DNA sequence: ATCAATATCCACCTGCAGATTCTACCAAAAGTGTATTTGGAAACTGCTCCATCAAAAGGCATGTTCAGCGGAATTCCGCTGAACATGCCTTTTGATGGAGCAGTTTCCAAATACACTTTTGGTAGAATCTGCAGGTGGATATTGAT
DNA sequence: ATCAATATCCACCTGCAGATTCTACCAAAAGTGTATTTGGAAACTGCTCCATCAAAAGGCATGTTCAGCGGAATTCCGCTGAACATGCCTTTTGATGGAGCAGTTTCCAAATACACTTTTGGTAGAATCTGCAGGTGGATATTGAT
């Protein structure tokens, strides 16, 4: 289930 | 009889924007409110130091960014900064 | 026939299974007496919320297995495997709740 | 009607934090974009947490995030680690953790 | 004797879960007095934001705000 | 055209008086005074938040000298609470009756 | 014209005392006692210290009390000691204090 | 207006005055290792007490860090300081 | 010639130091260190006297304190040596290290 | 290496506490709007304190030599602490009434906030006083060799 | 033990940086009045907490045996302290330029106060759902004896 929350996580930035 | 508030509703919000299949337990409900009030304390006391430092009266956006680069490490700090801009910069075209 | 672990294996095996959960580990009545008894010296006929008494045992144990963690290290830094009542004392005392 | 939380992109209440932030008397005044970021930061936040604790009770086949995920989710977190450095998550217990010289030969 | 409550096998659950492998038989009685200590100064000051509240029941809230001006922070039991 | 320089002021003259009182032949360097002065700095804002904290945790508005006397309590240790209790109590009195 | 701090019997500035406790947003409002209180407080916590140095330059044969005076008036005293444990006050030093175990035998 | 190069100045926390700071600490045999690992936890110790300092600072729109900056900075460490302005 | 034993000097420097209070870094590299890592963060920044004199006596307040608990350490492991296995125990326990 | 005792792992099952969905009520909280008021940015500028320099001298850093004594390896014996079986008592659980006390509503006097003037204490800057830091000299306390 | 080399203690002297006393200005504290608000006293109610009992459950206290570990004794090589020669760079002092801090005036965007309407979050209470704890079975990994 993706995350699909608008903000950038540390895990989304790499 | 008086209402007891909590953030409980908004963290079940964000929860399921991020794990859609994820629920959470009461008692971690109960330790996630304690988060959030805790962090809300913290950079708002930051603020406030911040602010009468200053002699300034007002806790503006500006006092809230200053007080998240002195608590957060690192880079929740960096993202934490990133998030609050974009947010009031969505807030404002509005 | 009879059959013994040696020392140190069961403890080893109380490790990993103490540290795999979360339950509370010291008996619930005992300390909710000494709660109490504690607490007579400060006010008497007093009352307590059944969480109030949950929270002091939470963290309670919590303080108590970080301070044997500091207290482990201690031993070993005096390259030792048993923990000694000078090895609590020194971590209190590096904390600063000693000195 | 609208809300200024949905103003902002957010799940977490702008309107309550700006009265919350009024009640505790942290200063005279204060700004209307204050709540808007505070908001936003505790929601950053609170998404970290979710995140790593989804995944921590992932990894155990849990659905269901209790606080032992949140505990795993925090302490190996070394960022979450910190700003949480003197905070105890109640029914959390520790990081599996032994010291080698402790180990069998 | 309530102290006592706390037996040498509850202590020694503890020690477990700290990683202790090994324990000297003299830990128990320091550690019941380190333990008393604990209660002792939490306890006081939860009991005094009690008396100023003007109840004569000790609520969990006051015992994390006792926490907290110990710098002992607790999640969970109220925020 | 001159401007007025803002003044800095300072717990020292009460210090000093306080000084006399307890040792009419000793003096105080300038940094020593420096550090009372941080030091009852200090105590103000640790006494009033802890006062501010209370009051707000019992939904009162008002930090009234019952909100101090608690903080010291729970500020102080043992004998310097006691002592201090003792001259807040007789000085809130003693005001009271004028 | 009579100053509250000699209504009640202070030698500290009830009236300053009272104007931080506003500035300082304690409170929406403050009690005409707390200040008062307040300044009792500070006022005896002064004289204590004070006592204690002025021994501890009359230790040392000085009438002028230095930071190192206060210093070992601190830290010999077993609660001032405590209710300054994460205070350090420049140019104090230390105390004289040497682990038995590294003297000469 | 050629400001210099800053560099190494680690260095200028000298053996000798490392020993005398252990000695003040009561510390009476020091091993040769220890210079080094004390500038190491120096340069630790300032970069957190002066990053702080600096954003208020910064936060200030000043381009002086004052005396008050350190001082705010070492009471969030939790290392209050006296005899410099709090 | 005449020789005192090791130690002999080392125990008289103690009870010198722990009998005075002035800073045992030397002025101006503490500035330049200062100056350096404080670059680094940001540019062109310039520093009232006293500030940089503030972050020297907390520095070395902090430096010798760690040196008292390092000591207590080397000793718990019956040595009279410290090494930095000892610092860095302390640092651990005290939360800085983890 | 063989072999047995015991711990541990995994797939599957299911009864249920705890979680979730459904609905209604409402006080309170958030939004919207007009009216009013003030803080803090901007421009301006006076002035303090900071960066830098020059010059001279010695306090202190550096690098070396040399040997004492400390740390760490090794050995080993006595004893302490772990494992474990036995059997018994404390704790846990769940129900029940009992009720103490916390939480809610209303009420109203006292206390505080707010505003205008008068008064006075605290500050800064100038002049005047003095504790002690730094040096010298001489008696005595300590250390280490023999 | 005695004796020499060296550190340490204490008394005295004195020039001066730093402290204290002296003087004038103003911002802040005190006085007086009207307006506003809070928290407590009082009555009440539902909740949660204490006491009790009983029953099933299970953890703990105890005593014994032995392995493994802690500490003591011994040995020794290399490190780290004491002492010394050398010279450098820090400290001290006094100058200057000017960056930037801090004080003042003006002005408006932003904040607050007030009134009024809409929405939402928290509660409760009923019904319903469901993740997973606890248990079973059966395969194998671990540990320890021989
Ligand atoms: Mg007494
Ligand atoms: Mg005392
Ligand atoms: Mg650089
Ligand atoms: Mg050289």
């Amino acid at each position: 289930g993706k995350s699909t929350h608008p903000m950038v996580t540390r895990s989304k930035a790499d | 009889k008086t209402r007891k508030e909590s953030y409980a509703i908004y963290v079940y919000k964000v929860l399921k924007q991020v794990h859609p299949d994820t629920g959470i337990s009461s008692k971690a409900m109960s330790i996630m409110n304690s988060f959030v009030n805790d962090v809300f304390e913290r950079i708002a006391g930051e603020a406030s130091r911040l602010a009468h430092y200053n002699k300034r009266s007002t806790i503006t956006s500006r006092e809230i960014q200053t007080a998240v680069r002195l608590l957060l490490p690192g880079e929740l700090a960096k993202h934490a900064v990133s998030e609050g801009t974009k947010a009031v910069t969505k807030y404002t075209s509005a | 026939k009879p059959h013994r672990y040696r020392p140190g294996t069961v403890a080893l095996r109380e490790i990993r299974r103490y540290q795999k959960s979360t339950e509370l580990l010291i008996r619930k009545l005992p300390f909710q007496r000494l709660v109490r008894e504690i607490a007579q010296d400060f006010k008497t006929d007093l009352r307590f919320q059944s969480s109030a008494v949950m929270a002091l045992q939470e963290a309670s144990e919590a303080y108590l297995v970080a301070l044997f963690e500091d207290t482990n290290l201690c031993a070993i830094h005096a390259k030792r495997v048993t923990i000694m009542p000078k090895d609590i004392q020194l971590a209190r005392r590096i904390r600063g709740e000693r000195a | 009607a609208k809300t200024r939380s949905s103003r902002a992109g957010l799940q977490f209440p702008v309107g309550r934090v700006h009265r919350l932030l009024r009640k505790g008397n942290y200063a005279e005044r204060v700004g209307a974009g204050a709540p808007v970021y505070l908001a936003a930061v505790l929601e950053y936040l609170t998404a970290e947490i979710l995140e790593l604790a989804g995944n921590a009770a992932r990894d155990n086949k849990k659905t269901r995030i209790i606080p032992r995920h949140l505990q795993l989710a925090v302490r190996n977190d070394e960022e979450l680690n910190k700003l949480l450095g003197r905070v105890t998550i109640a029914q959390g217990g520790v990081l599996p953790n032994i010291q080698s010289v402790l180990l069998p030969k | 004797d309530n102290i006592q409550g706390i037996t040498k096998p509850a202590i020694r659950r503890l020690a477990r879960r700290g990683g202790v492998k090994r324990i000297s038989g003299l830990i128990y009685e320091e550690t019941r007095g380190v333990l008393k200590v604990f209660l002792e100064n939490v306890i006081r000051d939860a009991v005094t934001y009690t008396e100023h509240a003007k109840r004569k029941t000790v609520t969990a809230m006051d015992v994390v705000y006792a926490l907290k001006r110990q710098g002992r922070t607790l999640y969970g039991f109220g925020g």
